């Protein structure tokens, strides 16, 4: 599976939630933003690596990073 | 056991495979205040019953796309689910998680994959080599 | 650094990295990234403003009176 | 005569036997070896 | 001394080539003054060569003329880009000429050579190392 | 900084070039 | 959209006009449509006639009449 | 005058000692 | 899972095609299989290696075995200028009668190939005579590549694995491979060819039955110890000397006549005698500068690490911080493959411009087909290696560099001024391919208007001022070694220049390649060259150099040397990994090597028609080099076959196809991505399970091949077009004209 | 008025002027000075 990782200079704008075709993100309490939240990604199992998530991210550099992995059947979107 | 009315939909191409039947399947339930027609996320219209409606289908993206872009976005419908289903009738609700969507910040969840750190601090990777772990896994 | 002020920005992985913004506010909470700065240019995803720490801006101009 | 391969040089039945041998008998044994080897369950 | 270049008034190759050209504007004269001004190689076609100290103007003018065009449009854009900096709009003013500011940057650029010199001198043609936006190493 | 190592090295090779240059001209034999 | 789509198609009409016109001009100022007509067979059709100026003029093939 | 039907044949034996020692190479690298 | 590969679980579990087209992809990768360690990683390459060498080994042996079988090696040597070598026989059971007789030639009575790769000339050079003696030969590398498949099985066993102190054990490495792998070597080559060879081209027969007892100089060894060194180098073989016989033979086993052997047209035997001679001294000399056991002896650390000059501070040398490097070429492997390649894209560089303009092979200079595939061959593998010397820098750059461990030294400073380089090679190449392709256009368009006397034709002075001081005296220049009473060409006070006279002789000789007349055409084809060479620079320096990062990905290092994209996001990020900077690059190494070897095959075409005119009027204007180059001689090519028979450039005329064909299918690989095709694939999979009949199912789910591998496969499809293509139309245009 | 005189300062409407002027420039020398050659430039017709 590919892996997501969430860095400490997230604001909480929820946008790579949003943004995700997978459900793969959540938004989590936290305390390092004003927001008091952060993107978290407990269902890396299902990304398939869009990086429509780093897309929809506003911070400079990126608070959210995918690393493309090991490829599963979901990891590579295949309905078949 | 799943319960709700399949929409009304004649049959297409699109729809499920062998994958299906050997490892795995997804079915997304909703409620609509009345019949309306939507749009099958592989092609095609489909026609949502007046009561509870329930879709199989192939990806769990397939459910993501129907549930948000067309029955939250177009239909003002916030109550659906999407189950993963396994040959052996094992069914889990996967989406949302918790009964609160992902995009709202909801009590208990915990960080998972967090860096406590900048990007930019991440190690090289020549002080990784033959350890097996990532720069952006290292600690 | 205070709102006003012109810094030069230290962080090595910005799009500004030793380039000049403009501070625009300051929060006086304990969050790790307290500074907004607003730059003249946008980076590649469109955005000219961005979240900084103290110890990753320089001082180069005082605010105006 | 020129109508037909043929080899003067020493055992030119060799060419004869080795090149449908190596290009068209055993490169699909070959490939099935292959085959069997990179299918193989853990 | 070169050899294998001989005046073209003196190839038997170009007068060949002078006789068969066509009797039109574009021959006559060009190839009066090849005769009279161009070294030929054998082939009868004028060649230029770079192992002469005589008629070093024939190198040194041209390369002259066309440095000086060049530095001459590099400084107008150049002082016209670092006069719109100071605007609110410097973008739209690239996309919008502003022309009392580019006759301004021509008129001052028509003596390039002497103030890119002073600027050199008084270090304001380079900014600092540390002043250029640049990617982690 | 006058650059004394780099401008020292640097007029080396201008003198090598010069003098290749002094032979290609026949200014030296 | 409509609108635009109408007022585009007159414009679009009007460039086609200005082609067809020059044409026209050109097969009847810079041709050799005349002595053509007098002798289809035996002259080739030309209608365009270059500048002498850096040679090109040597594009000017005799085409008859 | 061409090599005879026993060096072809010779050959042939003798090429058989590196494809068995390939053969061992290969299979060892493979651990 | 799968078994398969082997070394890579995460491929293992990939239940697509995918798996195993990676699994190929990534098998000699070993720093990334799974629990590698430094140690295995270094016995595994050992082992490696080994098999490497013996592939080379088996590959010459097959080479001298199907010439001592199926060639005609003694029936050249009677006649090596009018008898076309034979490469091997032809089995192909679906040939027609016509292709038979096409095929049957050079004096065979079967289907042959006409060998080009001068190995005949070669053979011929060192002294070997028969069939039975290529034979032998070929049986010693054959029991040679098993000693070393049995070497690389024994040094992966338990007690003969090498430690990782062993592997990184530096000096000893250099002193042995410089004093023994180098001179030694070049010792016992020139022992072969003055026991050997020098006898054989004199007409005497020496092998393993006689030469012990067969001195090679009548002097003996005697001379060489009592310091009479001098009879080695008298009675030189006289300028009447025929090759293979005593007629007209000296007894001087070590001259230094310089220029060429008068009959063959290539360099003296003893004078490759003495240059392997010398060359053997001299690396056996350098093979005794560094420590390893003895306490005297250079220590590279301390070389790379000193900051003292005789006392006075320095920062390094040349003041300039070296230390650290040590263990920065010490522990990376990409660094020291990386100066490896390119210094073997250099060798074949300098081999390809040497051998052509001073064969080494009897014979071999007229040899024109030969000559040509040679030039070509060894070109494209020094452009192939260079492109690979770059692509392991930037490997290094992302898998083996760490700032803290090189902190301030010479490489630091190389990647903080990255922008500076990159800049100014792009400003470089900018200039060069303006200025270049306005001239050759102006002169298109001069030409074209019947005007070109209005071309612009600067000559290569600098070019011919040089030639002139190697002493071509037909410019006119009267410098150096072309004016007698230059002190240069007199070296006044020795008087030592007994290679003048020779080297004299072959200069101004108009019948050979060393140092052919030069006009514009030159002048214009040399400065596409330079293009060439500095953008495929520009491209392969900024791929390296951006390895680890830049302002669009300035986390570039934590994703690897090869990966797709960064995706769509930031503007997109299409081909933004290193590995895309050295794919790009093979391009720019492709043309650049293709404009170098028109370049040379024009040239030499029309020097070897008769027609050095043409070349030289044509060359200075693009549509010349289409007209009188390509279209001109594809003629013979192109018709090979046609509707009224079949010749021998059949089979060139088919590859001509063939390799339009390959480049062609690049062009799918290259232009269209992968999205499509995984929708087609999709649409595909359903249409096989919807149809009866079909019991087949994938055991790999069917998909599009990735990004990075759509790119390699087109690369490789363009490639391999573009060689193919090429030599299929030099061939058939010099041999076609020529023997 | 003002608003084509502000049109008339864009970005490709000055390139397009300053290049047909350029061109038109170019075009007269080669018209009236045919032929000229590096080594030739500013020297008398003979
Ligand atoms: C295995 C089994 C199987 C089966 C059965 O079972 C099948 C079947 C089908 C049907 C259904 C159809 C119709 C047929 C035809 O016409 O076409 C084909 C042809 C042929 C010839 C094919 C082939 C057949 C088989 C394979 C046979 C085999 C036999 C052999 C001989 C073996 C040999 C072995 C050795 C060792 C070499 C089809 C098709 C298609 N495919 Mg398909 N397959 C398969 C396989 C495969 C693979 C591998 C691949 C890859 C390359 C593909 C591909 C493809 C494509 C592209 C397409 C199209 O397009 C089509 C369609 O869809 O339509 C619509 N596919 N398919
Ligand atoms: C780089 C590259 C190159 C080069 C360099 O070198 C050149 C040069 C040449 C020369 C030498 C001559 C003259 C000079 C004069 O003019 O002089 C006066 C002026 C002055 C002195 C001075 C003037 C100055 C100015 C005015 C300034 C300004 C300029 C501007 C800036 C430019 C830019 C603009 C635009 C263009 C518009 C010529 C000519 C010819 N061309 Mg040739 N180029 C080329 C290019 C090209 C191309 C691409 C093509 C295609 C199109 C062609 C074409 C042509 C034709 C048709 C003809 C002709 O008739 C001419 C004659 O006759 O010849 C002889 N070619 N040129
Ligand atoms: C690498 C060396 C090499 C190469 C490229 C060739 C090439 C060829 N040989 Mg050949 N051959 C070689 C060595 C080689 N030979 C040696 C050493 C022998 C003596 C045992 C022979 C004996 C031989 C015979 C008897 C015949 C050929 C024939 C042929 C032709 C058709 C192929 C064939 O039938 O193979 C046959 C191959 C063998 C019988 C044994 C080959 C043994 C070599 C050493 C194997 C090399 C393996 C290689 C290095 C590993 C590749 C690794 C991979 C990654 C590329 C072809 C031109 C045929 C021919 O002439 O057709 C017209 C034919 O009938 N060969
Ligand atoms: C405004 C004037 C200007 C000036 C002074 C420079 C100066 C420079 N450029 Mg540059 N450049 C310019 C415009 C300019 N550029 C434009 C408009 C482009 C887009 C086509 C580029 C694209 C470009 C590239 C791709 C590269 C440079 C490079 C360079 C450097 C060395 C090469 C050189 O002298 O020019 C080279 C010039 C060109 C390659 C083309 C420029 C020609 C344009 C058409 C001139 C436009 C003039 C402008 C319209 C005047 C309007 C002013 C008016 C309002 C008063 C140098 C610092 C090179 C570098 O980094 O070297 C270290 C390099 O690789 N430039
Ligand atoms: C599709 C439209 C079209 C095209 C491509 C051309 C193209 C051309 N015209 Mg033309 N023309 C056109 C429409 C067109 N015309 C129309 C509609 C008219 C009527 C006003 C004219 C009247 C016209 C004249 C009077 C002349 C040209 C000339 C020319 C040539 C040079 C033009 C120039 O210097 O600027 C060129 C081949 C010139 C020419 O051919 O010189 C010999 C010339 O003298 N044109
Ligand atoms: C005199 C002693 C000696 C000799 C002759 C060699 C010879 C060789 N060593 Mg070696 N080695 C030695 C001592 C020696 N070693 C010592 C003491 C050590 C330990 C410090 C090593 C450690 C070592 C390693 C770790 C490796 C070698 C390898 C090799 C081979 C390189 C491939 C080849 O053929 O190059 C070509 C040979 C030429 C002469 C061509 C040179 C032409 C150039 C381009 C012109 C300049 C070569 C056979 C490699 C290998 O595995 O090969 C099996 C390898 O990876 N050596
Ligand atoms: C166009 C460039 C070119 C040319 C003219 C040559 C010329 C030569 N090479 Mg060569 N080579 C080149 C590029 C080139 N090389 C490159 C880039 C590589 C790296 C892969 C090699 C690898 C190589 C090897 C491994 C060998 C040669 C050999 C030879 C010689 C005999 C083959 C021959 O007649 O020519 C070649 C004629 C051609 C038309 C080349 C294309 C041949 C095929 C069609 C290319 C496609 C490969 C294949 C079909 C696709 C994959 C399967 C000859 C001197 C042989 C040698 O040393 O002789 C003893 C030899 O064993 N070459
Ligand atoms: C002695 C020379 C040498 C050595 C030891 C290596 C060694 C290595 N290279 Mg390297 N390389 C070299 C020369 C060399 N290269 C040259 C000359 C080039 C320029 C073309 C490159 C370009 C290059 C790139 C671009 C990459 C490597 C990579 C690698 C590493 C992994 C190899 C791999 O991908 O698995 C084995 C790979 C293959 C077997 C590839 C399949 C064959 C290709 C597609 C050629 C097509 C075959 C052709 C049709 C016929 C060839 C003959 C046939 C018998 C195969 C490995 C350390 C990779 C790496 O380190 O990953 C991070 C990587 O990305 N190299
Ligand atoms: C015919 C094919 C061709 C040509 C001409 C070029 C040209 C160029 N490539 Mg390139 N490239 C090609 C194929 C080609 N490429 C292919 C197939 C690949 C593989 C994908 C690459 C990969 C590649 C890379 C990776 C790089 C280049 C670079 C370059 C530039 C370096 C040379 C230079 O500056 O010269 C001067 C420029 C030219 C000769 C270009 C033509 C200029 C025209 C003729 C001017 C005409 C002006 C006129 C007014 C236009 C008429 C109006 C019109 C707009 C309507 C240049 C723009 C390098 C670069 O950008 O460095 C600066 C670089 O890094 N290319
Ligand atoms: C004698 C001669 C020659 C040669 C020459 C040479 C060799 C030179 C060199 C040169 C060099 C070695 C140079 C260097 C440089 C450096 C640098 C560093 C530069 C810089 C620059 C700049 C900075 C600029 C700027 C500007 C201006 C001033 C103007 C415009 C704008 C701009 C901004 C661009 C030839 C044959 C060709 C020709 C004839 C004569
Ligand atoms: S890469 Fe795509 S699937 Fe994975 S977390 Fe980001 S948006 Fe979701």
């Amino acid at each position: 599976s590919h892996t997501v990782k969430i860095y400490d200079t997230c604001i909480g704008c929820t946008q790579c939630v949003r943004a995700c075709p997978t459900d793969v993100l959540e938004m989590v309490p936290w305390d390092g933003c004003k927001a008091a939240q952060i993107a978290s990604s407990p269902r890396t199992e299902d990304c398939v690596g869009c990086k429509r998530c780093e897309t929809a991210c506003p911070t400079d550099f990126l608070s959210i990073r995918v690393y493309l992995g090991a490829e599963t059947t979901r990891s590579m979107g295949l309905a078949y | 056991t799943l319960e709700g009315q399949t929409p009304i939909f004649g049959g297409g191409t699109g729809g499920l495979l062998t994958k299906a039947e050997r490892e795995e399947k997804y079915v997304i339930t909703w409620t609509s205040p009345k019949e309306q027609v939507f749009e099958m996320p592989t092609g095609g219209s489909a026609i949502m019953r007046q009561g509870k409606n329930k879709l199989e289908i192939a990806r769990k993206e397939y459910g993501i796309a129907l549930g948000g872009q067309q029955l939250r976005a177009k239909f003002k419908i916030n109550d659906y689910k999407i189950y993963r289903v396994y040959p052996n009738g094992e069914t889990q609700m996967i989406h949302p998680a918790d009964g609160v969507f992902p995009e709202k910040v909801n009590q208990g969840r915990p960080k998972v994959r967090y860096v406590d750190r900048n990007i930019g601090s991440n190690p090289s990777p020549a002080k990784l080599k033959f350890s097996g772990v990532q720069p952006y896994d290292a600690p | 650094v205070e709102r006003g002020s012109k810094v030069r920005i230290l962080r090595r992985e910005s799009y500004w990295y030793q380039d000049v913004g403009l501070v625009a506010s300051v929060d006086k909470s304990g969050i790790k990234y307290p500074v907004i700065v607003r730059f003249d240019k946008v980076n590649y995803a469109g955005v000219n403003t961005n979240n900084f720490a103290d110890f990753e801006l320089l001082e180069i101009e005082k605010p105006k009176a | 005569d020129m109508t037909q391969l043929t080899g003067s040089y020493a055992a030119s039945w060799l060419p004869w036997i080795m090149i449908p041998l190596i290009f068209y008998i055993l490169p699909f044994p070959v490939f099935a070896l292959i085959f069997i080897w990179i299918e193989k369950e853990a | 001394a070169n050899s294998t270049l001989v005046p073209c008034s003196k190839s038997p190759a170009f007068q060949a080539r002078m006789k068969n050209a066509p009797d039109t504007y574009y021959f006559n004269k060009p190839f009066k003054a090849y005769a009279k001004y161009e070294l030929c190689g054998t082939d009868g076609l004028p060649h230029l060569p770079l192992d002469r100290l005589d008629r070093a103007t024939d190198v040194l003018v041209p390369i002259g003329l066309f440095l000086y065009v060049a530095g001459f449009i590099g400084w107008s854009g150049r002082s016209y880009l670092r006069a719109t900096k100071s605007a609110s709009d410097p973008e739209m003013k690239e996309i919008f000429i502003d022309l009392p500011l580019a006759l301004q940057s021509i008129s001052k650029a028509v003596l390039w050579p002497l103030l890119a010199l002073q600027e050199f001198l008084s270090g304001d043609l380079t900014a600092r190392d540390e002043e250029i936006p640049i990617s982690p190493r | 900084a006058p650059f004394p190592f780099r401008t020292i090295v640097s007029l080396i090779l201008l003198a090598g070039n010069i003098l290749v240059a002094a032979i290609y001209f026949h200014i030296i034999n | 959209i409509s609108r635009k789509i109408f007022a585009a198609h007159f414009g679009h009409l009007a460039v086609i006009f200005i082609w067809l016109s020059g044409m026209y001009f050109h097969g009847a100022k810079f041709s050799n449509f005349e002595a053509w007509m007098a002798n289809p067979t035996g002259v080739k059709p030309s209608a365009q006639v270059v500048w002498s100026l850096v040679g090109q003029d040597i594009l000017n093939a005799d085409v008859g009449g | 005058m061409n090599i005879s039907d026993t060096q072809v044949f010779v050959a042939l034996v003798v090429a058989l000692l590196p494809g068995l020692l390939a053969f061992r190479l290969a299979t060892e690298l493979y651990k | 899972a799968t078994k398969f590969p082997k070394f890579s679980q995460d491929l293992a579990q990939d239940p697509t095609t995918r798996r195993i087209w990676y699994a190929m992809a990534t098998a000699h990768d070993f720093e990334l299989h799974d629990g590698m360690t430094e140690e295995n990683l270094y016995q595994k390459i050992f082992a490696s290696h080994f098999g490497h060498l013996a592939i080379i080994f088996l590959w010459a042996s097959g080479v001298l075995f199907h010439v001592a079988w199926q060639g005609n090696f003694e029936q050249w040597i009677k006649d090596p200028l009018n008898v076309r070598p034979i490469a091997h026989a032809i089995w192909d059971a679906q040939f027609g009668p016509p292709a038979i007789e096409a095929f049957t030639r050079a004096g065979a009575t079967n289907p042959v190939d006409i060998c080009y790769s001068g190995v005949y000339h070669w053979w011929y050079t060192i002294g070997m005579r028969t069939n039975n003696e290529l034979y032998v030969g070929a049986i010693f590398l054959l029991l040679l590549a098993a000693l070393f498949l049995f070497a690389g099985w024994l040094h992966l066993q338990p007690r003969y694995r090498p430690t990782l102190g062993w592997f990184k054990s530096a000096e000893p490495r250099l002193n042995h491979h410089l004093a023994g792998l180098f001179g030694v070597s070049s010792l016992a080559w020139a022992a072969h060819l003055i026991h050997v060879a020098i006898p054989e081209s004199r007409g005497q027969h020496v092998g393993w039955d006689n030469f012990l007892f067969t001195p090679p100089h009548p002097a003996g060894l005697g001379a060489f110890f009592t310091g009479n060194w001098s009879a080695y180098a008298q009675n030189p073989d006289t300028a009447q000397h025929v090759f293979n016989s005593s007629q007209g033979a000296g007894t001087a086993i070590l001259t230094f006549l310089g220029g060429f052997h008068p009959q063959t047209q290539s360099l003296w035997l003893t004078d490759m005698a003495h240059h392997h001679v010398a060359i053997a001294v001299l690396f056996i000399i350098a093979g005794h500068m560094y420590r390893t056991n003895w306490g005297i002896g250079h220590s590279i650390k301390e070389m790379l690490n000193s900051k003292s000059f005789f006392g006075a501070k320095v920062e390094g040398p040349f003041n300039l911080p070296h230390q650290g490097l040590y263990d920065t070429i010490n522990n990376s492997l990409h660094f020291q493959l990386s100066f490896a390649l390119a210094a073997l894209g250099v060798a074949s560089s300098l081999t390809a411009q040497h051998m052509y303009s001073m064969p080494p092979y009897a014979f071999i200079g007229q040899d024109f087909t030969t000559q040509a595939a040679l030039y070509t061959h060894h070109q494209y593998i020094a452009g192939f290696l260079m492109v690979g010397a770059f692509s392991h820098a930037g490997i290094f750059w992302i898998r083996d560099y760490d700032p803290e461990q090189n902190k301030g030294n010479v490489l630091d400073r190389m990647l903080r001024h990255k922008e500076a380089i990159i800049s100014h090679l792009s400003w470089v190449s900018l200039f060069l391919g303006f200025h270049t392709l306005g001239l050759y256009v102006h002169n298109d368009v001069e030409v074209a208007f019947g005007a070109a006397e209005k071309q612009v034709l600067i000559e290569p002075v600098f070019a011919q001022f040089i030639q002139a001081a190697h002493g071509k005296a037909l410019y006119g220049f009267n410098t150096l070694l072309s004016n007698p009473d230059s002190i240069a060409s007199t070296a006044w006070p020795n008087h030592a220049n007994v290679w003048l006279p020779g080297w004299l002789d072959a200069v101004n000789n108009t019948t050979n390649s060393l140092f052919l007349t030069i006009g514009p055409g030159d002048f214009y084809v040399h400065h596409a060259i330079a293009l060439g060479l500095h953008v495929t620079t520009l491209v392969l320096v900024k791929g390296a150099l951006d390895a680890r990062g830049s302002k669009l990905m300035p986390d570039k290092k934590d994703f690897g040397y090869a990966f797709p994209c960064d995706g769509p996001g930031r503007g997109g990020t299409c081909d933004i990994s290193a590995w895309d900077a050295s794919y790009l690059a093979v391009f720019w190494m492709l043309n650049t090597l293709g404009w170098v070897t028109f370049y040379w095959h024009w040239k030499h075409l029309a020097i070897w028609e008769g027609n050095i005119a043409q070349f030289n009027e044509s060359s200075t204007y693009l549509m010349g080099w289409f007209r009188d180059y390509l279209w001109l001689h594809s003629a013979q090519l192109i018709n090979g076959y046609n509707p009224y028979g079949t010749n021998s450039l059949a089979i060139w005329s088919w590859m001509f196809l063939w390799g339009h064909l390959a480049w062609a299918v690049s062009f799918m690989f290259l232009i269209t991505w992968r999205g499509y095709w995984q929708e087609l694939i999709e649409t595909l999979v359903w249409a096989h399970e919807k149809t009866p009949l079909s019991f087949g199912y994938w055991r790999d789910k069917p998909v599009a091949l990735s990004i990075v591998q759509a790119r390699l496969v087109g690369l490789t499809h363009f490639t391999v077009g573009y060689i193919a293509t090429y030599g299929a139309f030099l061939i058939a245009s010099t041999a076609g004209k020529f023997g | 008025m003002q608003h084509v005189f502000k049109y008339l300062t864009l970005a490709p409407v000055m390139a397009t002027f300053t290049m047909v002027a350029l061109s038109v420039v170019l075009i007269m020398l080669q018209i009236w000075f045919p032929g000229l050659q590096y080594g030739t430039y500013f020297k008398p017709t003979p």
